[PDB]
């Protein structure tokens, strides 16, 4: 009894929207959830027909419109997560969710040196690239994991890329894709 | 429990006699008072939760102040007493009126209830402003028929009156 | 005492749970007979004079040592005892099919009746003879089977009321 | 603070029966368990306040709740099917008034044949001299083939000193061959360290989770169940 539109919104950083969670029935109270990469929900917002702000976040409710609101403001990398919204509508007794909305941040290069080294197999790092670029059958390509060295502050998106036939090698690794020309040659 | 046939039955049973015409004719009239009371009885049953839940938040909603430190439901553990007693009193009222009578009322919550409140220091005006409002919700046909309404709301203004 | 309504809230309050639909079907079927309930009941009242006569005197033709010398039933002071708490016990009888609950025999005459009878030396065996004479005449008369006195009644069945009588005579002579 | 039930890992065949117990620490009084499928579609399951049952979401009759103190709720599940595969989820609050308080879950797992698990191939790359030399930068890489299911947590202990920064794993598998029955999922985590931590002279352990003592094993194959197998890198 939840409809949810747009099901995914990436905002880059400073650009304005909002997120909408929208009910048919009346609702006394609705409760955010976060859900981390493990898979755990943490919670988030517990309001009853009110307005509560956390970091930079806020939230409305109004029970004679019947819908709610979120504005997300200047995303970090650390709030990363499904978003999920639940009312408590309907017969006031059981909590319905809807579909979810998944968001992730990208960090900020200072330097990028787009270079790929060959690492010797015993019985390939494609770091420093750029984000605007998108991977989608039969090329054997993770998914970008995300490392922050909380000393020095420096972030880098890197990625691993493998197969098991001998004849492919990791100089051409992004080939069923569009590779920059900024490659650089031995 | 006081009810048409128990009120009849000790009336006789306290001079000594047979049950004549006149008890008789009492209880004749507990059959067509009785399909307006069950129907009242469940509707209540099948929709507690949502009264009750209601109830509760108009009692709070008119006194504030309950929620202040050193008074009754400072706390969240308190509050969810308050509306657990409300529950008590509407599940009472849907006991009455299965019997027809004000008996489970009289002897399960009304009885000491001036005592325990006062020793608890537990407001009477709280537990009322919770049946007032319920007794305005009350409409026709939508909820109940004509005389199921009446029925319901007699229960009610009994239980306001006590706590008056 | 508690009625026929009253004891089916007593069970849902030991659970603490709301009368459900399933025991509220149940009464109603109470109500839509009631009709024959007080219908039932007359005509056990309206007998009662010669119900208590047919079971005293019938108990004593049976056993003719009550009125021996040294019986229980000899003089008038026994006799007129015999005949007043013999009413009593129908009277409360009545009231439990009106009622529909059988709390009302247990708690305002069978409570304690068996170990007074005991301390005034009245014999067992001939006071549950009289009172299953009192059970085969009410429901006689309930059935409208007595042989003497008609009723004029519609027609119908009565079988669950001549039940309901024959087991709570049987709870009386079951205490003592 | 939170809840936490036992055990954490549960994994059947076709015919056994499983049981999961959740207690929580709060002043709580009603307990659910939230039977989240594989779509992530969260529906209610059970819901118990004290001892009496309050919701009942037309479960079939095979679930049964077996509930003792109000600290405590189980499930015991009898005739259980390979199609009720599925993540359960323990959740408390007080029944009137209050926000839900979730717990970390379990996951299920039943195997179509019990013959397809296999021990998994662990083996740890050296850094790269070239790379350590020119960006002043050393990644050490962790590979876990052949293994299942995926009940694993990688921890990285450099010489016995616990850390938990830079850890990394990967949060869902890739896999290989569609529709080819069922294919092999496996997932790659990375090491980032400092440049003098690996100038100056560390173990990628991958837990495993099987059957228990209740099942069967008795088949020629050798048991794949925890043993002690030590490898060092610098
Ligand atoms: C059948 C009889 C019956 C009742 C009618 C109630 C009566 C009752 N309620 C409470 C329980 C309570 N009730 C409240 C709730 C309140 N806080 C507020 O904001 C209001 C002023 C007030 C209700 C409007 C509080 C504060 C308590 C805790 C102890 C107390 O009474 O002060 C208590 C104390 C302990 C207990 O929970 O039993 C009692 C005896 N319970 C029963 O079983
Ligand atoms: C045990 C007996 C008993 C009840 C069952 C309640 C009946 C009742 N009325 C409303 C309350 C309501 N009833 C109406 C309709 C109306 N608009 C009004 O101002 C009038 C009250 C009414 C004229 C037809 C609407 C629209 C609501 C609000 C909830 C909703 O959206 O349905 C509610 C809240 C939710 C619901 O609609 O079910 C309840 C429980 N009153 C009692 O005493
Ligand atoms: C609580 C219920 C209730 C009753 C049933 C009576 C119980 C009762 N009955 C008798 C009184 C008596 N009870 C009987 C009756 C009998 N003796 C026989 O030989 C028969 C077998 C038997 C038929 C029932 C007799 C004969 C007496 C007088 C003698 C005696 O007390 O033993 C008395 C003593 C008072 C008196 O003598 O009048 C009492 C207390 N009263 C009540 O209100
Ligand atoms: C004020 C007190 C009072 C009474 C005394 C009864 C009187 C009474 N009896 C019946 C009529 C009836 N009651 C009986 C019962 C009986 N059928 C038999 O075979 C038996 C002889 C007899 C019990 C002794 C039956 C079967 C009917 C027919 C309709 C019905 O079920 O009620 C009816 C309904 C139809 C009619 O008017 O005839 C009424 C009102 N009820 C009351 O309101
Ligand atoms: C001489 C001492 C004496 C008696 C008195 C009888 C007592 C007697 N008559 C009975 C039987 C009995 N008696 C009556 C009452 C009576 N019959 C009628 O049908 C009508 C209209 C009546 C009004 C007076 C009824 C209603 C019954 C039940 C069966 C019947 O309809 O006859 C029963 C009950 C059966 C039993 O319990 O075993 C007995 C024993 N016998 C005796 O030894």
């Amino acid at each position: 009894q939840v409809e949810q539109s747009p099901s995914a919104l990436s905002l880059h950083e400073g650009t304005s929207s909002a997120l909408r969670c929208n009910f048919t029935t009346t609702t006394r109270s609705v409760q955010w959830f976060r859900q981390n990469s493990r898979g755990s929900l943490i919670n988030l917002f517990y309001l009853a027909s009110g307005t509560k702000e956390n970091g930079r976040l806020k939230s409305a409710f109004d029970s004679k419109e019947l819908y709610s609101t979120l504005h997300i403001r200047d995303a970090q990398l650390e709030d990363s997560g499904t978003y999920f919204c639940a009312a408590e509508a309907g017969s006031f007794n059981k909590l319905t969710f809807g579909a979810g909305t998944r968001l992730a941040v990208s960090p900020y290069i200072q330097n990028p040196d787009p270079a790929v080294y060959q690492l010797r197999d015993s019985k390939c790092l494609f770091t420093d690239f750029d984000s605007q670029t998108n991977v989608s059958s039969d090329v054997y390509i993770t998914d970008k994991c995300v490392l922050d060295m909380r000393s020095m502050d420096f972030k880098s998106n890197s990625a691993v890329a493998w197969s098991n036939k001998s004849d492919f090698a990791c100089a051409n690794a992004f080939n069923n894709s569009i590779i920059p020309e900024d490659t650089f040659f031995p | 429990m006081k009810s048409v046939i128990t009120t009849t039955i000790s009336a006789a049973d306290a001079a000594g006699r047979f049950p004549s015409s006149s008890d008789l004719e009492s209880v004749q009239g507990n059959i067509q008072r009785a399909a307006s009371r069950l129907e009242a009885a469940e509707k209540l049953a099948g929709n507690h939760e949502a009264v009750v839940k209601e109830a509760g938040d108009a009692c709070f909603a008119k006194y504030p102040y309950l929620k202040n430190p050193g008074e009754a439901g400072d706390s969240q553990e308190k509050i969810n007493k308050c509306y657990r007693d409300i529950d008590h009193y509407m599940r009472l009222i849907n006991y009455s009126l299965v019997v027809g009578g004000t008996g489970p009322l009289d002897e399960w919550c009304i009885a000491g209830a001036r005592e325990v409140y006062r020793a608890l220091n537990l407001p009477g005006s709280s537990y009322i402003a919770a049946f007032v409002f319920t007794r305005d919700r009350l409409c026709v046909p939508r909820d109940m028929s004509a005389q199921a309404a009446v029925e319901f709301s007699g229960a009610l203004d009994y239980v306001i009156n006590s706590l008056c | 005492m508690l009625d026929a309504f009253s004891r089916v809230v007593v069970n849902s309050d030991s659970k603490a749970a709301y009368v459900s639909g399933s025991d509220l079907q149940a009464l109603k079927t109470f109500i839509a007979d009631g009709n024959k309930r007080l219908d039932a009941v007359n005509s056990i009242v309206s007998n009662a004079s010669c119900i208590v006569s047919d079971a005293v005197s019938g108990m004593i033709c049976e056993n003719p040592g009550l009125i021996a010398p040294g019986g229980n039933c000899y003089t008038n002071r026994r006799m007129a005892a015999c005949l007043r708490d013999g009413e009593i016990i129908l009277r409360y009888t009545s009231y439990a099919l009106l009622a529909g609950d059988s709390s009302v025999l247990e708690d305002r005459c069978l409570n304690g009746l068996k170990e007074t009878y005991i301390a005034l030396g009245v014999p067992t065996n001939s006071t549950v003879r009289a009172v299953s004479i009192m059970k085969s005449s009410a429901v006689a008369f309930i059935s409208n089977t007595a042989s003497q006195r008609k009723m004029a009644t519609a027609d119908g069945d009565c079988s669950a009321l001549s039940s309901e009588v024959a087991s709570y005579c049987d709870k009386v002579s079951a205490a003592i | 603070t939170a809840v936490f039930q036992t055990p954490n890992y549960h994994v059947t065949q076709v015919g056994n029966e499983v049981s999961f117990n959740c207690k929580q620490t709060l002043g709580h009084d009603t307990m659910y368990w939230y039977k989240q499928d594989s779509k992530k579609l969260l529906k209610i399951m059970f819901s118990y306040n004290n001892k009496q049952l309050i919701v009942n979401e037309t479960v079939p009759r095979r679930f049964s709740p077996q509930s003792s103190d109000k600290a405590h709720l189980n499930l015991r599940i009898k005739s259980v099917e390979p199609e009720d595969s599925a993540v359960y989820l323990c959740a408390s609050s007080f029944r009137w008034v209050g926000e839900q308080y979730f717990g970390p879950g379990t996951r299920l797992t039943v195997l179509e044949d019990l013959k397809n698990v296999f021990p998994p191939e662990v083996a740890v790359f050296e850094p790269s001299a070239a790379a350590a030399s020119h960006t002043q930068k050393a990644t050490l890489v962790c590979l876990a083939t052949g293994f299942y299911p995926d009940h694993v947590e990688l921890s990285w202990w450099v010489n016995g000193k616990e850390v938990h920064s830079g850890v990394c794993t990967d949060p869902q598998p890739l896999k290989e061959q569609p529709a080819l029955n069922d294919s092999r999922y496996a997932l790659s985590s990375r090491l980032r360290v400092s440049a003098t931590f690996w100038q100056n002279p560390f173990r990628c352990q991958v837990q495993f989770y099987g059957l228990s003592e209740n099942d069967e094993w008795t088949q020629d194959r050798a048991k794949p169940v925890t043993q002690i197998v030590s490898a060092e890198a610098w």
